[PDB]
């Protein structure tokens, strides 16, 4: 029995003739494994994919809605100029950016290869959702023991305990997770760092030996326990002072 | 139809937008793996395969050079994926990358796409460094 | 020169050997364990007290990223488009929307 | 065959040689562990990584090579030095004559800005309007 | 020498942070009436969230 | 590098210690360069 | 001083040098006879311009090899050939006939057991090289890249020490050692030698390519494969390395275009023609079937096995003939370890094994990925359906 | 997986001396552990006891104080 | 026991900013 199979094909009939190492055409799967499994939390929309025929160019018109942070996700809206056969891309510009992203995608998308500024924005985004994760998860565990704020637009965690050995002195630590996006210089991807500060009484710590300790514990215990024993020694000595 | 047909156009040029990303998964069947369950005759997958592909942008040609297709497929006693096929060459080490990416085993799709982002990376810059040093003989500055 | 070939041979596998790299990054291990304990202690000591030694001062900036963290507030601060100004605007047009 | 005698004495010095070393990297491995950190002056934060390191062998190190990948993190790397020869500020700001010019350069920066934010305000508005 | 173009390059970073330091650098004192401004927004502001 | 008349075992400790602090400079100088150019990056996007 | 220069003559047999220059063509002993005379020069007597005045009066008489042959061996050089000459003709031999050359792979494993991706500055490597083997063995090795492939192929040749024979003074030559470099690859070719020269040359160039951390060679195949351009198809820095058999679609990318492209020619709209499969046990049951759906088993059988629909291009040739593989299956029926030794041995196992189920002798339906061609030239293990390679 | 005779012996010999080696280092391993699981208990004890006193002379601070602006008004 | 001495301290800190 000869049969033909398309883009709705069912998935047991596919599964029924099936006898080559292609992938499976069946679209509402490849959409599915598209949307569920390879970018999770990003509503993607295209609205118009209108042709000018006489050039044999597409003109293409897409939304691209990062909503991994769903109380105030940013979107973006570029247009796309195809050539419909000896695939080039001559022309492609951006025509609508959300304001609250506006400027770090401004100095991303300035330059071209906008291959890079997507995975760039999605990237940001994801790296953006685990920081707000991590420093949440790090607000809980210490929101009763110490005193837990965040400044510099959350980019800052500031934890302060006051300690008993002189007149009720107090330990601040600072933790920064600030995040960089590549205008001027070494590859595409939003990068990220960490770095630590210890105040008592309002005296700077050494910040050589103090990055040491952060390197060390973070290199041995990840980010989110490396954080943590980072918390622990700067803000609990009377544990630690056997 | 030709409704079915419109919502099947959709779908392909959705999908060509998710491409254009650079780094999608698609569903893959291994025909070996499939078994028959006998109570009605469902056909089902025995071991589950994942395929994931590559697609760099070329800027310089404003052309998408040719995927490179890393299929991986799940073991049979331990749920985890193991590198099976790729066709990516041998001065990116993909058998040691997938072996650091999560300390050896990999479960969760995040595991998978941070493989597949930690390859795409050292495809971009084979073809980011051939571009910049074809951009230099084609303004005619070396010979 | 048999022999010559066979002692070279066990050097190449004896100096690319997969215990010597082993030993090797123990090695490596052990010296960033005992390094961390030790400013650990330290760190501990002098946010406790009785040290006896420098370590509290910072008077050199070879290595400070607050100037970083400063920047990236004061341009999130007076940012054109989102910044502070425009979110009293945008309060503005709100306020302006739900009442006339 | 005198000179493949000589060679053949190099070869097997340096095989004696090497074969030494790596016993007593072996065994000063050992004794450093024996008699270093695992006794009372271990930080008790460092108990758990001592634990899956040396007392059962996951969560260590192989969390942290997750996540230098999933963050695309940076830390601040650690001045290489050897010998236990610590860094010298004074010698290398002397070495890099622009660092001190950067320092007040940086300190006039942040105090304009600094002054800015307080004219601004922006602190007194947020917290009155959340 | 690497060390010499690293601190030319670190000097021109430099003048370059130097040359927006004196962009940026506007002498003001109105603080107190956005302070004031502010005070009394938030006053009536609670007012009307208390009705 | 390895560490040991005296005036030639004087004079190669001091220049492998001159060499190491010249490493100790170059990478801190580098670190700081990287941060000097991502906070011009930053100052230049919001000039611009 | 026992390292061998580009000028010393050592004695070779004239009857072998004679039908060794047989092979070759004429245009290539005219480009060999101009560059060795303008380089080292010869006992024939004339400019350089004469000599290739006097080659085009050759090659415009249209005379055979045999003469040339005569010349360059009885009067241009009459004494004896240097080094260089029987290095170069014998090159240009392996250039000539790949198939007559067998090559053994060996990974350039390093340090912690991270793959070395092997890059070589020739000169220095060629100069680093002869000067570690001239400690040992009167050693001349030469070095050119190939005019297809993207390789660097050496020729590494030692030489010796010498009833009454009267005199010679010889310097008596063996088979020569090739190593072949690709570009950028941990994996290096090196001719099928397992004497102890053969370990020697391994064991130098493996101390000579390093100059930083010690690396070892790993033979990852003890069957040699002939052909170099087959080798690089398997083991070289190719996307046809680990996709092979029915994965070389995905090596050769034949099925998806860019997403960039028309979508109206899109594999999910257009669709593809294929047969409902039985998974029934119907093979060994059962003439005379319809001609398109025996186009559709062919086709089948043709995906199976080489990947592709009409495959890569008699027919049955796969893209790499392999000599020899053997699988050993094992399965684990009711706790028992059943183990099954399948050997193989021909010209191409793969296209043999491809025209055995068109003719309805294996049923393709069951044939494994394994026997169908996938991770091919590579024999060992399949245990819990994980092919793993032998050592 | 080995296929000559040879080879099947001397990596069954390896394989043995591999698994006493690894016996002897999972032995030691243990009482290492044991060692760390006992000064992690008894660290952990000696701070319960120190912060459990510190919160002591805290209430004793605050009753001190309580009194002194009961004094005061 | 750290959240009760943390509370405790807090407490401390609230009559030393009354007091005088």
């Amino acid at each position: 029995r000869v049969e033909r199979i398309n883009g709705l094909t069912n998935l047991q009939k596919e599964l029924v003739t099936k006898y080559d190492t292609l992938p499976l055409l069946n679209m509402n799967l490849r959409l599915s494994y598209l949307r569920d499994h390879t970018y999770p939390h990003l509503q993607v929309s295209v609205q118009s994919r209108d042709r000018v025929h006489n050039d044999g160019i597409e003109v293409l018109v897409v939304n691209y809605k990062f909503c991994r942070n769903t109380m105030n996700p940013f979107e973006i809206q570029f247009k796309m100029f195809y050539k419909f056969e000896d695939s080039t891309l001559l022309k492609w510009e951006i025509l609508r950016i959300s304001t609250n992203v506006r400027l770090k995608a401004k100095q991303l998308l300035a330059t071209r290869n906008f291959q890079k500024c997507l995975l760039s924005l999605y990237e940001f985004d994801k790296i953006k959702s685990k920081k707000t994760g991590i420093f949440q998860n790090l607000i809980n565990l210490l929101k009763r023991k110490t005193r837990c704020y965040l400044m510099n637009n959350s980019d800052s965690l500031i934890v302060e305990r006051v300690i008993r050995e002189g007149r009720l002195t107090t330990i601040k630590l600072q933790i920064n997770f600030i995040i960089t996006m590549p205008g001027e210089r070494n590859c595409f991807l939003p990068m990220s760092k960490i770095s630590i500060a210890l105040w008592k009484g309002g005296e700077r710590f050494n910040q050589i030996d103090l990055d040491e300790i952060c390197y060390g514990l973070i290199k041995e215990y990840g980010v989110k326990t490396g954080l943590k024993e980072i918390c622990n020694v700067c803000l609990f000595p009377d544990m630690y002072a056997r | 139809s030709t409704s079915d047909r419109s919502e099947l156009e959709d779908y392909i040029v959705l999908e060509n937008v998710y491409r254009m990303f650079g780094i999608t998964f698609f569903p893959l069947v291994d025909p070996i793996d499939l078994k028959i369950k006998d109570a009605s005759g469902e056909i089902f997958v025995d071991r589950e395969m994942l395929g994931i592909r590559l697609e760099v942008f070329s800027e310089r040609t404003s052309q998408f050079e040719k995927p490179h297709y890393v299929l991986l497929k799940k073991r049979i006693k331990s749920n985890s994926w193991f590198l099976f096929k790729h066709t990516i060459p041998s001065f990116i080490d993909v058998q040691g990358i997938f072996d650091d990416t999560n300390g050896g085993l990999v479960i969760s799709h995040d595991d998978a796409y941070l493989f597949a982002k930690r390859v795409f990376l050292q495809l971009v810059e084979v073809q980011k460094r051939r571009q910049i040093f074809k951009d230099l003989e084609a303004k005619k500055i070396i010979h | 020169n048999q022999q010559i070939i066979s002692v070279r041979n066990e050097i190449q596998e004896l100096k690319a050997g997969k215990d010597w790299h082993d030993l090797q990054n123990e090695q490596a291990k052990l010296n960033d364990k005992v390094k961390l304990n030790k400013r650990l202690n330290d760190l501990t000591s002098t946010l406790l007290g009785k040290y006896e030694g420098s370590q509290d001062s910072e008077d050199d900036s070879i290595r400070d990223d607050s100037n970083i963290l400063d920047i990236a507030h004061f341009v999130d601060l007076m940012d054109p488009y989102n910044g502070l100004l425009k979110k009293i605007n945008k309060i503005n047009e709100n306020l302006s929307n739900e009442l006339q | 065959n005198e000179r493949l005698e000589a060679i053949l004495s190099r070869e097997q010095n340096l095989l004696e040689e090497t074969r030494k070393l790596c016993m007593n990297l072996k065994t000063n491995n050992k004794k450093r562990l024996t008699e270093k950190l695992i006794q009372k002056d271990l930080h008790p934060v460092l108990n758990k990584a001592m634990e899956y390191t040396y007392g059962l062998e996951p969560d260590g190190p192989v969390t942290f090579r997750n996540d230098s990948h999933e963050l695309n993190l940076m830390l601040n790397d650690p001045i290489k030095s050897t010998a236990d020869v610590r860094l010298d500020k004074e010698e290398v700001l002397s070495l890099l004559p622009s660092l001190k010019e950067y320092t007040k350069k940086s300190k006039e920066l942040k105090e304009t800005m600094g002054q800015m934010i307080s004219d601004s305000h922006e602190e007194e508005i947020k917290e009155v309007f959340v | 020498q690497r060390l010499q173009i690293l601190d030319d390059a670190i000097q021109e970073k430099t003048s370059e942070l130097a040359e927006f330091e004196n962009m940026v650098r506007s002498p003001s004192a109105g603080d107190n009436a956005i302070p004031g401004l502010l005070q009394i927004i938030q006053s009536y502001i609670n007012l009307l969230e208390e009705n | 590098l390895p560490q040991m008349d005296l005036k030639v075992l004087s004079e190669y400790s001091n220049l492998r210690k001159d060499l190491i602090l010249k490493c100790q400079a170059l990478q801190i100088g580098e670190s700081k360069l990287s941060d000097i150019l991502s906070q011009t990056n930053s100052i230049n996007s919001l000039t611009t | 001083e026992l390292r061998l220069e580009d000028n010393y003559v050592p004695t070779s047999d004239t009857l072998v040098v004679f039908k060794q220059l047989m092979k070759l063509p004429v245009t290539v002993l005219y480009d060999l006879t101009l560059s060795w005379f303008a380089k080292f020069g010869g006992s024939f007597d004339g400019d350089i311009y004469l000599l290739t005045e006097t080659l085009d009066l050759l090659i415009e008489k249209g005379v055979r090899r045999n003469v040339i042959v005569n010349r360059i061996l009885y009067v241009y050089w009459p004494d004896g050939l240097n080094v260089f000459q029987l290095a170069e003709i014998d090159c240009h031999l392996m250039i000539s006939k790949p198939e007559k050359f067998k090559w053994l792979p060996s990974k350039a494993l390093r340090g912690d057991g991270k793959p070395y991706v092997v890059k070589l500055q020739p000169a220095k490597f060629i100069e680093n090289l002869q000067t570690d083997l001239a400690k040992i063995y009167h050693c001349h090795v030469y070095m050119f890249k190939h005019p297809s492939l993207p390789v660097l192929i050496t020729r590494i040749q030692l030489f010796d020490s010498n009833l009454d024979k009267f005199q010679g003074k010889p310097l008596i030559s063996r088979r020569p050692y090739y190593v072949a470099f690709p570009l950028n690859s941990p994996i290096i070719f090196h001719s099928v030698d397992k004497d102890i020269y053969a370990r020697l040359v391994l064991q130098s160039i493996s101390r000579t390519i390093s100059e930083r951390e010690t690396i070892i060679f790993k033979p990852v195949q003890k069957i040699p494969v002939k052909s170099i351009h087959n080798i690089m198809t398997l083991l070289g820095p190719s996307r046809f390395a680990e996709s092979m058999g029915p994965w070389e679609c995905y090596a050769s990318a034949n099925f998806e275009r860019s997403p960039l492209h028309d979508y109206k020619k899109h594999q999910g709209l257009t669709g593809k023609k294929v047969m409902v499969r039985e998974f029934d046990d119907s093979f060994l049951n059962d003439g005379k079937e319809e001609p398109e759906i025996r186009r559709l088993r062919l086709e089948k059988n043709m995906i199976k096995f080489k990947g592709s629909a009409n495959g890569v291009m008699s027919r049955y040739s796969s893209l790499v003939p392999i000599e020899k593989v053997g699988f050993t299956l094992k399965n684990e029926i009711n706790s028992r370890i059943i183990t099954i030794k399948l050997k193989f041995n021909g010209n191409d196992i793969f296209g043999g094994l491809h025209e055995l189920c068109d003719k309805n002798l294996i049923n393709i339906d069951k044939v494994p990925g394994w026997l169908a061609g996938e991770n091919g030239s590579f024999s060992g293990t399949i245990m819990n359906g994980d092919f793993q390679r032998e050592q | 997986r080995e296929s000559s005779k040879a080879a099947i012996l001397a990596c069954a010999a390896e394989y043995i001396q591999k698994l006493k080696e690894t016996d002897e280092a999972n032995i030691e391993k243990w009482t290492l552990q044991k060692l760390l699981s006992e000064q992690n208990a008894s660290q952990l004890a000696s701070a319960n006891e120190k912060l459990q006193e510190e919160l002591g002379n805290a209430y004793k601070e605050i009753e001190y104080m309580k009194r002194v602006l009961r004094k005061e008004g």
